[PDB]
């Protein structure tokens, strides 16, 4: 959802 | 472990169903910190659906987190060859880029993905200001050297030398200087730069009048200095002066170039030495009224501009600042009746209507003040020498663009009384951003950064200079989206 996180 | 051989061989759903799979293994390692192994199973995914943005892009979060800055540039750039609009590889592709120090770079993908562009805006300004690192304006020069006797400053040069070689030179250079014309200054800045330098050879027999010739060119080229915004400078050369021959310019002029305006004591020591050396000399108490004034202290600043009006009733300043004490004391009509007073001593002089249509501006009586701006004008353009300079052009132009709001009209009509001001006055950091601003609005985007650019160079503080540069490459961002 924000940057630190992958998809 | 994937046997991707294999993998490949399979139906295009079971291709797909591994990737996803391989993806969320990568996933896993990425969440336990095991950030080789992340990128290891994205590419896995990679040789299964190269065509989903997302691989790409976890990939880049993984050079984001070991710190490698040129491979979430590669990365990132794949994601969004595929999605030019995947909002985590513009984040993370800008992030790397202000990293790396590319700050235009930076600006370009936030500005796309649509406080970071602040701070990338602040250290790109930073940085083409360090790369890149002059006389005042005319206007500010006349400004400056109105209050002073011309002929007594010129009639200081002492002609019984008996080896000052220099002291014709000096002459000349303080003739120029107070002509108060544009060639007047150019060839003043020259010609005193010029005697100082031959002074310090002289310096280095000697009598008293060339003594005190040196100390005098050492003084006003001490000014120019400080005028430049050389402060160094121009302390060594006044310091100089003073070791010569103490006067109360010199002494003056020193205090400006340390004015502190944490710890006021000082200045006013200086002006007390000042003092002592004359204290019949009308410029040392207007300059201290002037301190006291940016100070507030009101009382005090009266009875100096009181005692350099007595000194020298014939100087239009002391009376002028005299109003201006009135108004900011809340008295304006008192104040509107010094300037009217002041205007039938000096009805030909432009300082008096263009002090108070600062005032009128102030009190949001505009049209008024455009109307004292207009009379200013047409009185400059009758004298001889410069009094009040570009100032008129620029007070209405101010007025007009604000008032303007679109008023079409009203901002041609700006835009043409800044142009002239730019040309009248080249040197006018003022007239060039005034103008710049205008441009920008228009969408003269190419115009505007150029007389942005220009006025940083003409600019005297970092503050100034950095704020001028700041508005160009805002500009040149602006530009290049258009691109
Ligand atoms: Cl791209
Ligand atoms: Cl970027
Ligand atoms: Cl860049
Ligand atoms: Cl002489
Ligand atoms: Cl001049
Ligand atoms: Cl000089
Ligand atoms: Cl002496
Ligand atoms: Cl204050
Ligand atoms: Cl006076
Ligand atoms: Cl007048
Ligand atoms: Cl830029
Ligand atoms: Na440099
Ligand atoms: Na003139
Ligand atoms: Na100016």
């Amino acid at each position: 959802p924000t940057v630190e996180e992958v998809d | 472990e994937p046997d991707i051989a294999q993998l490949k061989g399979l139906s295009p759903s079971q291709r797909q169903a591994y990737a996803v799979q391989l993806k969320n293994r990568g996933n896993h390692f990425f969440t336990a910190k095991n950030f080789n192994e992340a990128i290891k199973y994205y590419q896995y995914a990679i040789e299964l659906d190269p065509n989903e943005p997302v691989f790409y892009s976890n990939i880049s979060a993984c050079y984001i987190s070991t710190g490698d800055l040129e491979k979430v540039i590669e990365f990132t750039t794949k994601a969004l060859e595929i999605k030019p609009d995947h909002s985590k590889a513009l984040l993370r592709r800008a992030s790397a880029n202000e990293s790396l120090g590319n700050f235009t770079d930076a600006m370009f993908d936030l500005s796309v993905l649509s406080p970071m562009l602040e701070r990338n805006l602040n250290k790109q300004a930073m940085k083409v200001l360090n790369e890149n690192l002059v006389l005042p304006s005319n206007t500010s020069l006349a400004s400056f050297f109105g209050i002073f006797d011309s002929h007594l400053e010129v009639s200081s040069v002492n002609t019984s030398s008996n080896y000052d070689t220099a002291y014709a030179l000096l002459s000349d250079a303080l003739q120029r200087l107070y002509s108060a014309t544009d060639e007047g200054y150019l060839v003043a800045n020259d010609l005193l730069t010029k005697s100082t330098d031959m002074y310090h050879s002289l310096l280095s027999t000697v009598d008293d009048p060339l003594r005190e010739n040196a100390a005098l060119a050492l003084c006003y080229t001490g000014i120019f200095h400080f005028l430049k915004n050389n402060l160094l400078d121009a302390q060594v050369l006044l310091q100089e002066s003073i070791n010569l021959h103490p006067t109360p310019n010199s002494y003056i002029f020193l205090a400006l170039t340390l004015a502190d305006k944490e710890n006021s004591q000082e200045f006013f020591k200086f002006f007390q030495k000042a003092v002592d050396l004359n204290p019949e000399y009308p410029p040392t108490y207007y300059h201290r009224g002037q301190m006291y004034f940016i100070l507030q202290d009101y009382k005090n600043a009266k009875e100096d501009f009181q005692k350099a009006q007595s000194l020298n009733p014939e100087n239009v300043y002391p009376y002028i600042q005299l109003a201006c004490l009135l108004y900011k004391q809340g008295k304006f009509t008192e104040s509107e009746a010094f300037f009217n007073e002041t205007k039938l001593k000096f009805p030909t002089l432009p300082e008096v209507p263009t002090f108070f249509a600062e005032i009128l501006t102030d009190r949001g009586d505009f049209d008024t003040a455009i109307k004292q701006y207009d009379i200013a004008k047409r009185l400059e353009e009758v004298q001889e020498k410069i009094h009040v300079g570009i100032g008129p052009l620029i007070g209405k132009a101010t007025i007009l663009a604000r008032q303007s709001s679109l008023d079409e009209e009203k901002f041609n009509a700006a835009i043409k009384l800044l142009t002239k001001a730019c040309e009248l006055d080249p040197r006018s950091e003022q007239a060039k951003i005034g103008l710049a601003q205008l441009k920008l609005q228009m969408e003269k985007i190419d115009e505007a950064i150029e007389l942005f650019e220009d006025s940083a160079i003409l600019a005297r503080t970092m503050d100034e200079k950095l704020q001028a540069t700041t508005f160009a490459e805002a500009a040149k961002i602006q530009k290049r989206l258009r691109a």
